């Protein structure tokens, strides 16, 4: 499974670029498919496309300026930008998500391309000391309560390792994604949550964003960086 | 018909219990249970997932 | 040998019987009339239905049908969570994991496919098509994700281990076909209803059958474990269902009345065990007091025959299939 | 009331919703029909054109209208289980030969068990009865007699050699009297005499399925 | 009439037998109940007061009466042109069938009624003498009768005699031979019923003869309305049991 993610470069303000990504090795119709990183702030979700492209959701500040379209015969998902702004400079990640009963959005995320130019999550922590061996928790806020009636709880743990794409831990509050070890779990009530890494090793170190998906717009709290 | 008499022995020697001994632990086991069961006593509507 | 041990078996069987079962529950409250209706009727399956099975999560279920596909439904919500194509579009039987990882269907190709329900790459795909059976495959159930018994109409049942594809046992007992199968709760031992018209429990490890029951004029078409696990209920083509006990050898309870002419084509108990839910060829259910062998309701919604029934694993439904290819449940 | 990832979910569903609706649409043109013969028929060779152990699956063509045929191999004398799954099909075709007299008892309780069968009660069958000219060869030496294994010959009326003619409407006549003591009319038998070796099957397979499919529609639309 | 209008098409309705053949029977048992309950009783009162109406209600029983006259006629058109197709070419027909074109069948015979029928109320109910009473309430547009009505049971006509003659021709064995003779019984009482009011309505445009001719010639058009119930289903064994139950 690979997400590869082109164009870029500089474009003076005003101007228009397209971005697509490629996708490889999955039913690329079967996803629906998005998230952009400011140079050194946190991650801010830009648009979404259904699965056959029937539901399209962007955010308030690219609507009316980004189009978002798929190409599925050719796996291919493009972002069509005009009139950018000094605000628009970031990494631009696309990202693959699945929805049915069980299923784990969001857990593979593009390289990301750099491009040079309301539930509200918060994380109390900006750093956090950790020793080797040394259990860590980390603790995420809602504005709004994220449990919902059907009886989930919508909210995403993910991972950014220094030099590298965003990588999911935990989906709904208390699932583990596949691939990642048993050391992290995930403990929240409804509006306070939190995610326990116990037995902490190195490679676990990076900046933790906390997203919700109850409703859109989708939003990520700045997160909280651990240092050895 | 050599394989049937083995199957026929072995089958002709097995412990065997009392039909009323049988009946009450089947008796004891759906009383024990009549509770928890839904479809018996029909479960409350903010129970009810459906 | 074999008349004189025969007749040595009906004595022991017979020197049991000191009461009946009727005797035993005849000082019991009835449960008295049970009405359920189908709080959900699932829809999108353009052919007879043949087989389901219900998830150990209680929320999802497998069916299978002629136009050739494996339906997975989300049945809380009634959305179809996967389509699987298939290449035989005979299939009778299906089976879902326990871990819900996999499914299993069969039919006249007389190969079990399973399928690997969670994958990267986000599609259902085969993990395994075992071949090894001389005959169509009439049931499929998991015993983990690594084994599967099935039974066949080659007359015999067996082990498989997934990952190495081969029969790790194979139970050879019967003289006719075999419809159905039914795995203990503690799961070390089966049993299998056959056109034979006899009943054997088999022990899975061994390879051997334990004891053989045998009181249906006819084919037994289904066949289910009582929740204890030391009894079972057939159904059968005689239009009667009889209850089995392992220990005391021989039939404790027989149900029937004189308008059911059909035949049962599926059985199931209730959590508890009270309740002995059948389907029959009438397009009707009806649900049994297995205690006194009094019917206490009837789930008639389908136009066409019930091909399957089945009972939620915490209790709280009754899932039914037809070939009208409406799938309803029943709470 | 619904979150997101159930929308998203829903739509799943109705986009596999239409997918099945698509394949049931192509599944509709097809017309499925199903073989039957003991052994000695010749059933595999009575489709000369267009030619899995469980089941074996032929598709032929005539005038722009695709046939499925149905072959269930391994199995044993008693068809009673998988025979209920081919309730569906627009008709049976029932291979015999009629130059063997010694199989024709059996063939005809064979094909009574075909039509008395309760799944296939609204089925019809399509008859061929094959290797005629093996039974012409049989009857123009005259070593064998119909009249030995079936007293009816002996004393018959006649409805080419006029002993060959004779000889080929009994062996008929005795299987549409077993299709016709039913008389319902709901299913009818179409008898048919095939060569070894004959150019036209489909042709008449195809015949007499546009017959049953107006039969079908006749009751459908009340006008018969 | 009335009364056998309404208990034959009440008595058609509920017995709906889930064909897509079926379902179009019940939309022409709808088209006529609604014509013998809405329409039709109107018409009793006015027999009984003597053609005086009792004001602003004539154009708009007149545009039902059109409408449900209409959609009855083209809907026994629409069955006879799809009777001619599954006997025709049954092959053909039976794989272009899913369910739908019943569906968009029951579009057709109800955009072509409610589109003749619409000049009625929208020029005709503003002018109270074009489409209006002489006294009496009658359709007194002349050039609207003579092409409104052209449309509605001339080309009806025309197409219905092509394709009984065409059908009756491709059907020629004894069950096509009860169907042959189903179709000249349905043919008949459909010509017999309706044809005797549509010449009487045209030759007008003595007065009192033809005033009586067309008095009597409508209430035949009305009955043909209670047999259709009857002629298009009870020949099915399964709906004479429905009917005793
Ligand atoms: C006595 C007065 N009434 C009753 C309201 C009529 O003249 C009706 C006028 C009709 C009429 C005119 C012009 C075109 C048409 N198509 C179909 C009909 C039609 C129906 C036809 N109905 C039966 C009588």
């Amino acid at each position: 499974v690979q997400l590869v993610e082109s164009g870029g470069g500089l474009v003076q303000p005003g101007g228009s670029r397209k971005l697509s990504c490629s996708a490889s090795g999955f039913a690329f119709s079967s996803f629906g498919m998005h998230v952009r990183q400011a140079p050194e702030k946190g991650l801010e979700w830009v648009a979404y496309i259904s699965s056959g492209s029937g539901t399209i959701y962007y955010a308030d500040t690219v609507k009316g300026r980004f189009t978002i379209s798929r190409d599925d015969p050719k796996n291919t998902l493009f972002l069509q930008m005009t009139s950018l702004r000094s605000e628009d400079t970031a990494m631009y990640y696309c990202v693959r998500s699945i929805y049915y009963y069980g299923s784990s959005p969001f857990d593979f995320w593009g390289q990301g391309t750099t491009l040079t130019v309301d539930i509200v999550m918060t994380q109390a922590t900006s750093s956090v000391p950790v020793t080797p061996g040394e259990s860590v928790s980390i603790s995420c806020r809602s504005s709004k309560s994220l449990l919902h009636s059907n009886g989930n709880t919508y909210l995403y743990w993910f991972l950014q390792r220094p030099g590298q794409s965003p990588q999911l831990l935990i989906y709904r509050m208390s699932n583990l994604a596949s691939g990642v070890p048993d050391r992290f779990s995930g403990s929240g009530s409804g509006t306070a949550f939190t995610l326990t890494i116990s037995r902490l090793e190195a490679e676990d170190v990076g900046v933790y964003y906390c997203m919700q998906h109850l409703e859109y717009p989708l939003t990520f709290g700045a997160g909280t960086k651990l240092e050895l | 018909a050599r394989k049937l008499v083995e199957q026929l022995k072995m089958e002709a020697n097995i412990d065997r219990i009392k039909v009323s001994k049988a009946a009450a632990d089947l008796m004891a086991y759906c009383e024990a249970h009549a509770k928890e069961d839904p479809l018996l006593t029909p479960v409350p509507a903010s129970e009810n997932p459906f | 040998e074999a008349e004189q041990l025969k007749n040595q078996i009906r004595d022991a069987r017979k020197a049991c019987a000191d009461a009946t079962l009727s005797q035993i529950t005849n000082n019991i409250d009835p449960v008295g009339r049970i009405q359920m209706r189908t709080r959900r009727t699932l829809r999108g399956h353009l052919a007879k239905i043949y087989a389901m099975h219900w998830g150990t999560d209680s929320r999802l279920l497998v069916s299978a049908s002629q136009d050739g596909k494996l339906i997975i439904w989300d049945s809380y919500t009634t959305n179809k969570v996967h389509a699987i194509p298939l290449r035989s579009s005979w299939v009778m039987t299906c089976a879902y994991a326990p871990s819900g990882n996999y499914v299993a269907c069969g039919g006249l190709d007389n190969i079990c496919s399973i399928y690997n329900l969670k994958t990267r790459e986000g599609n259902v795909r085969v993990s395994r098509e075992l071949a090894g059976h001389t005959g169509y495959l009439s049931c499929c159930r998991f015993l983990d994700d690594n084994q599967i018994v099935t039974s066949s109409g080659d007359t015999t049942c067996a082990l498989w281990d997934i990952e190495t594809g081969q029969q790790t046992t194979t139970f050879t007992g019967h003289t006719g076909d075999v419809m159905s199968l039914s795995l203990a709760p503690d799961t070390r031992l089966f049993v299998s209803g056959a056109c034979d018209a006899s009943a054997k429990l088999w022990d899975v490890r061994e390879g051997m059958c334990r004891q053989t029951f045998t009181g249906h004029e006819s084919d037994i078409n289904a066949i289910c474990f009582f929740p204890n696990g030391n009894a079972f209920a057939t159904g059968s083509d005689d239009a009667t269902c009889r209850l089995f006990d392992l220990r005391a050898d021989q039939e404790l309870m027989t149900y029937s009345h004189d308008n059911i002419i059909c035949g049962i084509t599926s059985v199931s108990f209730s959590k508890s065990g009270r309740l002995l839910l059948a389907g029959y060829d009438d397009f009707n259910c009806n649900v049994w007091d297995a205690l006194k062998a009094d019917r206490a309701g009837v789930l008639a919604g389908h136009d066409n025959r019930v091909s399957c029934l089945g009972v939620t694993d915490d209790g709280m439904a009754v899932a039914t299939g037809s070939w009208d290819s409406f799938l309803k449940i029943w709470n | 009331t619904v979150s997101a990832e159930d929308k998203a979910a829903a739509e799943r569903s109705k986009m596999i919703d239409k997918n099945l609706r698509e394949d049931g649409e192509k599944a509709r043109r097809t017309l499925r029909l199903l073989l039957l013969g003991a052994d000695n028929s010749g059933k595999s060779t009575i489709v000369k054109q267009m030619r899995t152990s469980g089941i074996f699956e032929t598709k032929f063509q005539v005038d722009k209208v695709n046939f499925h045929m149905f072959d269930v191999g391994g199995q044993r004398d008693e068809r009673r289980k998988w025979i209920q799954c081919f309730n569906d099909v627009t008709a049976i075709i029932f291979v015999v030969d009629s130059s063997d007299y010694n199989r024709l008892q059996e063939a005809l309780n064979d094909f009574k068990s075909i039509w008395n069968n309760r799944w296939l009660r609204t089925i019809s069958v399509i008859l061929f009865l094959n290797k005629q000219d093996l039974l012409a060869e049989k009857v123009l030496a005259g070593k064998s007699k119909i009249e030995d294994y079936f007293p009816e010959f002996a004393r018959y009326t006649t409805p080419e050699d006029p002993r060959v003619t004779r000889a080929k409407y009994f062996i008929r006549k005795e299987f549409v009297d077993i299709s016709t003591a039913s008389g319902d009319g709901r299913h009818i038998c179409y008898p048919h005499f095939t060569c070894a070796v004959d150019t036209e099957n489909a042709r008449r397979i195809f015949n007499d399925c546009k017959d049953i499919i107006l039969q079908m529609n006749l009751r459908e639309y009340n006008l018969v | 009439v009335i009364i056998l209008t309404i208990a034959g098409n009440i008595l058609v309705i509920m017995a709906v037998l889930q064909n897509a053949t079926n379902y179009f029977l019940m939309s022409l048992a709808i088209a006529d109940m609604l014509l013998g309950f809405l329409v039709m009783p109107v018409s009793m009162l006015t027999i009984l007061y003597g053609y005086r109406w009792p004001s602003k209600l004539c154009a708009v029983w007149i545009y039902l009466d059109v409408l449900f006259s209409t959609a009855s006629i083209m809907h026994l058109c629409a069955i006879s042109l799809d009777r001619y197709v599954a006997i025709q070419n049954p092959i053909h027909h039976s794989r272009f069938n899913s369910r739908t074109k019943a569906f968009l069948k029951i579009i057709a015979v109800w955009t072509i009624s409610v589109g003749i029928s619409m000049p009625i109320p929208v020029f005709g109910l503003q002018d109270d003498s074009k489409v209006f009473k002489e006294g009496s309430c009658l359709l007194a547009d002349d050039n609207f009768v003579l092409i409104g009505s052209f449309v509605s049971f001339f080309i009806p006509l025309t197409i219905m005699v092509i394709t009984y003659f065409l059908t009756i021709k491709s059907l020629q064995i004894s069950n096509e031979q009860k169907a042959c003779k189903v179709l000249g019984i349905v043919f008949f009482l459909f010509v017999v019923m309706w044809c005797p009011f549509f010449i009487t309505n045209i030759m007008a445009v003595n007065e009192d003869v033809i005033g009586a001719l067309l008095n009597v010639f409508v209430w035949i058009g009305y009955l043909s309305s209670a047999v259709n119930p009857l002629v298009y289903t009870l020949f099915n064994k399964t709906y004479r049991s429905a009917f005793s139950r």
